């Protein structure tokens, strides 16, 4: 029985990239124009892209021109769709579909379809951080934990740029939730008030947090 | 730039009916026109191409006609497995354009929803998040409007809906809508309301809690 | 100046799929063998796959055989890498790298590299749900909210299969967090104790929750 | 199945030194051997190929020698921009195999870390999650072991580390490790400890709180 199977779907944030692929069973793609079609939440189908035999012509819907690319691999029977600068209206189920009929002609319908892969683009392409304090006659440490922002980078200073000796701001870490975390610490005399200024340019967020015992 | 226009958007019918779905093109497309069937969560299936050529294997109660700018899909004697969405498609050598789809559903009498609102549990609230649920139970037709109002301000972007398929027992629909907030955000306001509009309600129905 | 740029990286759960692509500026790929190399958290480089000119030979590291596929598109200058059944040890920075030198020979080093794309595979391929109650002389509704599980599906019954009239279990919804949510409700006489039995086969989890006012 | 073995894993040296990094192959590879430079977060850069051919543009203080199973990369007069990771690579027409990499770092005296533990804030705890942080400040060399102990049981899988680059002022490293838990899980136990092993500590150092 002839089959198509899409892979690579998932969640994306608006602005991000995602690549899909389509592999097949029980036929060879080389004599077929192959297509991508998507089903949007309203229920209707939208044609997305087409790639003719030998890759001679690559056509795309007006809504995805300059953002999507279709490719094919005839030797191992794959089709690809790269999606860049993705938008909330790209949210859909994506299908790979063969153009063909019992005897090929110069213009056939879509006679075989993959089961589809779900692609979800969420509207927030940025998220400001939450800022939590790391609370402290000798040598003492304190700092700020900068949690759950996207994308990079954040900037931290202390005392609006007045405190720079002993400041360590660590490289961000990618959490399993897709959001970044970092900490910034400073060592100060145990014997004054300390404020860390978190700047997140991507989300036009600026936070000030006072760290004290 | 051919524009394809399918009507109607939704068709209610019974097993045994003869029904017709129309597709109109903004300019002549000769007979380059295909019809597809699609069930929820499944791949589309080709039924008819070249306006009237039935794909081998497709039952004979499906037929297509037309040429130029006006096309028709006819199902002569609906069966139970024919309730589905049908899509027309103008196809060209290197692109295609689809109509907006027609959802064919089982006709019954109008039934207004019963509406219920549920607050988040204390267990969930403790762990930092509040989910508020609104239930619309056993209504027909499916077209319903659910708006979330928090201290009288319409919510948007923070809720998701889920609708059942037509019920095996009574051919109605049910629907859940869930408004999701943080602990903090939840705590800032008092009155949480779900307001429902439906053909079988004389006026919109609101259910709320404090 | 000659450039390579990878796209498509992100987070994956173990078992999932992800596709990468590589596009180029200022040269044509057709005369070059192209490769994928990854840098693992320990710091060392691991060769991942190679695809010769005209796609004649496709070679892969022993650790990714049967799970990865490499493809190329010489007409528009792309290379692809499909990654399936991904594992925690696939976690790395992935680079596309050209094989070549000033004058091509049958065996050249890697003379041009993309900046890399981060791919993170988290160890949990499944997650059991949390179950919260929807709390209720006439007609009344109650139910259970089944939140944050992965992958699908869950099963719900009521009273260990004893209550089936009026049960509506809605299709799951995909939350922006990558985890699924669904609710199951039942209408019951306003005038008895109700328990919803959540079964999550992928995570061998089974929960019982009593719903009451 | 050629196995490539690079040594040493880590080399400490000063501006002006002459240093050598060795690569050994499990069988003769003639002179099919390349050396690459890589800075953190950047692409690798080719320096030397065919065992001893310097890539055009590469400075002459880099050289390579060897043939067969034994190869050497020499930097004759280290400069500040040469502190980086260096990788050897046996390349073949349709595959390649890399040694394990040598990290070249600025030599200084041993410095034991100062260790600090921080509990999650009340603000964060309220919203459903506890982050516990351990700071290792200004140590050398970089090799450090941080174990999290909760009521004396070693944690694994629920913490992430982050290390700085060698400090501009004192050529030391600093390191943060963050153990992340839910409200609930946090609440179940009493004593939270971070235990640190480092060459400059006579014995492991533990810092904890209740
Ligand atoms: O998307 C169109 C069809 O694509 C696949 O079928 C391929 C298609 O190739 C076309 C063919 O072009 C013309 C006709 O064959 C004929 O009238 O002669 C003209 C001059 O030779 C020629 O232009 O070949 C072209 C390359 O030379 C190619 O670009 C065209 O797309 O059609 C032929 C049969 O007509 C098939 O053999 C090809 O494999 C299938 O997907 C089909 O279902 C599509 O309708
Ligand atoms: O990965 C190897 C190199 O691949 C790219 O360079 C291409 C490569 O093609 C090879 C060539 O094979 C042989 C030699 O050219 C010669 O000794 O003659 C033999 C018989 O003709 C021949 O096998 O062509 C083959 C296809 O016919 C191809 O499969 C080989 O890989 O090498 C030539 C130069 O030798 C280049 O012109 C090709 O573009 C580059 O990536 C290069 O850097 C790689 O080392």
């Amino acid at each position: 029985e002839v089959q198509l199977v899409e892979s690579g779907g998932g969640l994306v944030k608006a602005g991000g990239s995602l690549i899909l692929s389509c592999g097949v069973s029980n036929f060879r793609i080389s004599a077929h124009t192959m297509n991508w079609v998507r089903r949007v939440p309203g229920g209707g189908l939208e044609w997305v892209a087409s790639i003719s035999t030998s890759s001679t012509y690559r056509d795309y819907a007006d809504a995805v021109k300059g953002r999507f690319t279709v490719s094919r691999d005839d030797l191992e029977d794959f089709v690809y769709l790269q999606m860049h600068k993705m938008r909330v209206e790209d949210t859909a189920i994506y299908y790979c579909a063969r153009k063909g009929s019992d005897r090929l002609s110069d213009n056939d319908p879509f006679d075989a379809w993959g089961p589809g892969t779900v692609v979800t683009v969420s509207p927030a392409s940025t998220k400001g951080p939450s800022v939590f304090p790391l609370a402290p006659g000798g040598t003492a440490a304190l700092g700020c934990l900068v949690k759950d922002y996207f994308p990079e980078p954040v900037t931290v200073s202390w005392n609006s740029g007045a405190l720079t000796s002993g400041v360590h701001t660590f490289p961000a870490v990618l959490q399993s939730s897709g959001l970044y975390s970092l900490s910034s610490v400073v060592t100060v005399p145990s014997s004054q008030t300390y404020i860390c200024n978190v700047n997140h340019k991507p989300s036009n967020t600026k936070v000030d947090k006072k760290v004290e015992p | 730039d051919v524009v394809m226009t399918q009507s109607p958007s939704t068709l209610s019918a019974s097993v045994g009916d003869t029904i017709t779905i129309t597709c109109r093109a903004s300019q002549s497309i000769e007979t380059w026109l295909a019809w597809y069937q699609q069930k929820p969560g499944k791949a589309p299936k080709l039924l008819i191409y070249k306006a009237s050529t039935l794909k081998t294997g497709v039952p004979s109660r499906f037929s297509g006609s037309g040429s130029g700018t006006e096309f028709t899909l006819t199902i002569s004697g609906l069966q139970f497995d024919d309730f589905a969405t049908y899509h027309c498609q103008h196809y060209a050598g290197y692109s295609a354009t689809f109509g907006q789809g027609t959802r064919v559903e089982i006709k019954r009498t109008v039934a207004a929803p019963s509406v219920f609102i549920f607050p988040p549990s204390d267990e969930q609230l403790k762990s930092g998040t509040a989910s508020v649920v609104c239930l619309l139970n056993n209504f027909y037709p499916r077209e319903a409007k659910v708006q979330w109002k928090v201290d009288n301000a319409l919510q948007s972007g923070n809720s998701q809906e889920s609708v059942t398929e037509q019920d095996s027992k009574d051919s109605t629909y049910s629907l859940s809508s869930t408004l999701t907030l943080s602990k903090a955000d939840y705590e800032k306001h008092k009155v949480y309301a779900c307001e429902v509009t439906h053909q079988g309600l004389s006026s919109p129905v609101t259910k709320s809690f404090n």
